């Protein structure tokens, strides 16, 4: 299972690294989307994108590299695709998951659980896990809010594919 | 000046938001950008006098029904708002307003039924129809256009009508 890097940082001060463990042996597909998304091999990626909805008691969610405002955001495949499997569960804190707009709508925005969110598996396509990293994400909580909003910026000043 | 809680409900993709930042921001994005929640404070004159319109705008979520109940006790009046192109979100009014009379209990609840997406061609829920599912409420029905404004500013000064009504007694 290939591993990538995520370089936070808050209003463009340099928080630290998350990485994650993506599970290409359980759902390639859906795997080599974020890996090639980190890398920005197809000529776009999350470099430079935010956070835009981080709700403390639930999840950091981000990815929209298009608009920049929650609504966008591109897989490799074209806008979107389909839903690949789910047979991995959103079980706890460091689960990375995709975001939708409804069955079959996988792009680039994504999500990391910082609990158990139980009442999204048959819904997000759970695709890897926070391999190190989850104090920065712990951290990352408090610029949030009960509807997601942020109070600075959260954004992924690097990122790309480690050894 | 006087304050009024607005809470805008109805099923996912009717228009609640677009109708609240229209009201709110004056423009128009046409894109998927679900709600999960926003406050908004606006203050208007409505029949000559100045008031603080106080705007809660919620998400059209089923699987999230149980939500719901803490803004509605707390909210004064209801845009109940569906899209005249979706029968079915017509059909998700009468849910929300036998949600909002169980948790306010009360018949009395200021509420005004909205249908959203008036300038789109093909309507499948008509205007009769709507009527007179206001009238079995005996509540006002507006039709609006959250893309071009037709309406708009009518909908939400009609339900502050409607609370003014109801705070008189
Ligand atoms: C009722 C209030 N509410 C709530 C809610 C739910 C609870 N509980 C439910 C579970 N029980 C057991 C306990 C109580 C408590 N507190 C709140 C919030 C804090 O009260 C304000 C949620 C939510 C989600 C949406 C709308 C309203 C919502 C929504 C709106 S778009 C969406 N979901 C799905 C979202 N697609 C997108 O972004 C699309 C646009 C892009 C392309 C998406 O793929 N992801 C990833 C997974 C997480 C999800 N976003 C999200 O943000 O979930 C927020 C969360 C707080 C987890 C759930
Ligand atoms: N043609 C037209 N489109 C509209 C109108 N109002 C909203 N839309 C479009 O319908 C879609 C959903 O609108 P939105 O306001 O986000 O719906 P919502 O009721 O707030 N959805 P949610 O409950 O998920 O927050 C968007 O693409 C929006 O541009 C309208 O009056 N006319
Ligand atoms: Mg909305």
């Amino acid at each position: 299972n290939p591993t990538v890097f995520f370089d936070i940082a808050v209003d463009g001060e340099p928080l630290g690294r998350v990485s994650f463990e993506l599970f290409a042996d359980k759902v390639p597909k859906t795997a080599e989307n974020f890996r090639a998304l980190s890398t920005g091999e197809k000529g776009f990626g999350y470099k430079g994108s935010c956070f835009h909805r981080i709700i403390p008691g639930f999840m950091c969610q981000g990815g929209d590299f298009t608009r920049h405002n929650g609504t966008g955001g591109k897989s490799i495949y074209g806008e979107k695709f389909e839903d690949e499997n789910f047979i991995l569960k959103h079980t706890g804190p460091g689960i990375l998951s995709m975001a939708n707009a409804g069955p079959n709508t996988n792009g680039s925005q994504f999500f990391i659980c910082t609990a158990k969110t139980e009442w999204l598996d048959g819904k997000h396509v759970v695709f890897g896990k926070v391999k190190e990293g989850m104090n920065i994400v712990e951290a990352m909580e408090r610029f949030g809010s009960r509807n997601g909003k942020t109070s600075k910026k959260i954004t992924i000043a690097d990122c790309g594919q480690l050894e | 000046m006087t304050e009024y809680k607005l809470v805008v409900v109805g099923a996912g993709g009717v228009g609640k938001s677009a109708l609240t930042i229209q009201l709110i921001q004056n423009h128009f994005v046409d894109e998927y950008d679900p709600t999960i929640e926003d406050s908004y404070r606006k203050q208007v004159v409505i029949d000559g006098e100045t008031c603080l319109l106080d705007i809660l705008d919620t998400a059209g979520r089923e699987e999230y029904s149980a939500m719901r109940d803490q803004y509605m006790r707390t909210g004064e009046g209801f845009l109940c708002v569906f899209a005249i192109n979706n029968s079915k979100s017509f059909a998700d009014i009468n849910l929300y307003r036998e949600q909002i009379k169980r948790v306010k209990d009360s018949d009395d609840v200021p509420m005004v039924l909205v249908g959203n997406k008036c300038d789109l061609p093909t309507r499948t829920v008509d205007t009769k129809q709507a009527h007179e599912l206001a009238k079995s409420y005996g509540i006002p029905f507006i039709e609006t256009s959250a893309k071009t404004r037709q309406g708009v500013e009518d909908a939400f000064y009609t339900l502050v009508r409607e609370i003014r009504q109801y705070r008189m007694k």
